[PDB]
């Protein structure tokens, strides 16, 4: 059960 | 002190010269370092990068900490531009935070930064250890840094994160401003004059570099192009998670050439600069935030809505290696990132807050228990600056934004009674895609919907999507409704029933759960998998 969009704590690139 | 003409190039070289590079070495030039044909023990170091640190820091170690990136792809305006003298460039103290961070990229970082950076601007690089437990980075790093003369290692002894990590450097920092750099960023040629010389002009501006790409896999560096491509700006989607946008067709239009300044409604927030002064005055980081999370979102608020402006200068270009995962170890759970957005909602977003709370399920408990502490010291700063509200904000600096109902009739998840699961929008979607079947967790999110005047059910964290019926499995695409002049097409209206079934009004037909993908079927008021319970969390 994913707690947030998938792997976040991290900046996504442009 | 404000003398008369342009810096000259002698004037601005860097505080280190680059030795000419072999062009045959791995990664030169920036380009794509691939590492295969590996025996059984390079596969193992490998193995053991990747999981480390989340980026392949086996082709990391092989890099030169002195590669060059070929040849300034820049605009051409931005090679030519010169820096008047008056007002002066400002010194810069830079900060680059770091937790176990790999040695060969927290000192390219550092050697990048030497080599970029003109001597007269680079007053020290402040290293600021967050409590790492790699012994390099302990002794070994404090007496290989001492040969730079301006380089200084600081120590949070205790493991508080990023926030606190940035407040201890800019404390021992003694420039005039402050640029901040994560511990895997690689500068480009001519990055740090084009944000000193703007806030040189503009002491309320708070400005980034257009961040560039390097590649977690192969280290490959994004190069400019020199003609005037697409940019991105920052923006944020009301789970409160940073973004990147187009550029909206007024500020392509307001900006002659790369030279002028992109208005950025958020930004990144590891990589910018600052007047040291103003970074102070306009209430430096909310210090109760813990680990990573919510702080550039928060800092972008209180910029725009408290007098400054954030600025994203294309002249100015810093590659950074962006992660899919954290390699990051949370001491008290991942919790702390919604209880960093909780404070900085409860401060900036007026009554804005509650499209955020309604999405985030965790964010709503974290607020009704009272949990996210004192934020006395945040509101006590928006009055005394006479800070404008978040109205103002989406009015002045983001009116392209989507703005979902303060107020929606519905919102919640959707539960089937056949499997017991909850329609999910899956892992990627923002157009076109299937959807699944999840486990219920009633955490929002990609389980989040609503129920409009128009009969949609609409998922709108990032974009206005509604559900839409087809002849085979559901989609999200973008609502045909948004507001006075457009309608609601057939296809994205839907009846909730008194048998439970969701039936689409242009099909006649009935969402059914089963199978990987929600499809259409004949409406079967006895087929529990046409079953749905519309529960609110
Ligand atoms: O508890 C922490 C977490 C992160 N960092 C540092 O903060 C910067 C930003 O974190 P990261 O690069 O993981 O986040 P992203 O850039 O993916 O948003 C990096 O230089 C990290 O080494 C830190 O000092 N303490
Ligand atoms: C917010 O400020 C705007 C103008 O900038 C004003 O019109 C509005 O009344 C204010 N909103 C609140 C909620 O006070
Ligand atoms: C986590 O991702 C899964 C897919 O792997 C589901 O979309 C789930 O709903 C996600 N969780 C949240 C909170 O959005
Ligand atoms: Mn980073």
């Amino acid at each position: 059960a994913t707690g947030a969009g998938a792997g976040a704590g991290t900046t996504p690139g442009p | 002190h404000c003398l008369p003409g342009h810096y000259t190039p002698v004037e601005l070289k860097p505080f280190l010269d680059r030795p000419l590079q072999d062009p045959n070495a791995p990664g030169a030039s920036g380009k794509a370092f691939k590492t295969i044909n590996l025996n059984s023990e390079e596969q193992k170091e490998k193995q053991a990068g990747e999981e480390k640190h989340c980026f392949n820091a086996f082709a990391s170690d092989r890099i030169s900490l002195h590669r060059d990136l070929g040849p300034d792809t820049r605009p051409p305006e931005c090679i030519e531009q010169k820096f008047k003298r008056c007002p002066p460039l400002p010194t810069t103290s830079i900060i680059i935070v770091f937790h176990n961070e790999a040695w060969s990229t927290l000192l390219r970082t550092v050697h990048s930064v030497m080599y970029t950076s003109p001597a007269i601007l680079l007053k020290e690089i402040i290293l600021v250890d967050d409590a790492s437990v790699d012994e390099y980075l302990h002794d070994k790093l404090d007496e290989y840094v001492k040969q730079f003369q301006i380089v200084k290692v600081v120590r949070q002894k205790e493991r508080k994160g990023l926030i606190t990590a940035r407040l201890l450097g800019a404390s021992v920092a003694t420039g005039e401003t402050l640029t901040f750099l994560d511990a895997h960023c690689e500068c480009f040629y001519g990055w740090l004059e084009p944000l000193l010389a703007r806030i040189a002009e503009n002491p309320v501006a708070v400005v980034s570099p257009d961040i560039a790409s390097i590649d977690l896999n192969t280290f490959e560096f994004s190069k400019p192009s020199p003609y005037g491509h697409s940019h991105n700006r920052g923006n944020f989607d009301w789970s409160l998670s940073f973004g990147w946008e187009s550029l909206p067709k007024h500020e392509n239009k307001r900006r002659k050439d790369e030279t002028y300044p992109i208005r950025t409604p958020t930004f990144a927030g590891g990589l910018f600069s600052i007047s040291k002064d103003y970074f102070e005055y306009i209430g430096s980081y909310d210090e109760e935030m813990e680990i990573w999370g919510g702080e550039n979102i928060e800092m972008s608020f209180r910029v725009w809505q408290c007098g400054g402006q954030l600025e994203i200068m294309p002249c100015s270009v810093v590659g950074h290696v962006f992660r899919s995962k954290s390699p990051h170890t949370f001491p008290k759970g991942t919790q702390v990132i919604t209880r960093n957005q909780v404070r900085l909602a409860e401060v900036w977003m007026d009554e804005y807050k509650e499209i955020f709370y309604r999405r985030n399920t965790e964010a709503a408990k974290i607020v009704k228990q009272k949990t996210f502490g004192d934020i006395s010291k945040r509101i006590d700063l928006r009055q005394r600056l006479q800070c404008k509200n978040f109205t103002w904000y989406l009015s002045n600096v983001y009116p392209e934004a989507y703005v979902p109902d303060l107020n929606p009739l519905f919102s919640g998840y959707l539960k089937n009674i056949g499997n017991r699961m909850c329609l999910d929008v899956g892992e990627n979607n923002h157009g076109g895609k299937p959807l699944i079947m999840y486990s219920c967790h009633g955490l929002g999110g990609n389980q989040y919907f609503e129920y409009s005047a128009h009969h949609e059910i609409r998922h709108n964290i990032q974009k206005e999507l509604c559900l839409h019926a087809s002849k085979g499995p559901v989609q999200l695409r973008e609502c045909t409704y948004k507001g006075q002049k457009t309608f609601a097409v057939g296809e994205e209206q839907w009846l909730h029933q008194k048998d439970q079934t969701l039936y689409n009004e242009a099909l006649h037909m009935c969402l059914t759960g089963n199978g990987e993908h929600p499809s259409l079927a004949s409406c079967n008021p006895s087929d529990p998998f046409q079953k749905w319970i519309f529960g609110q969390n």
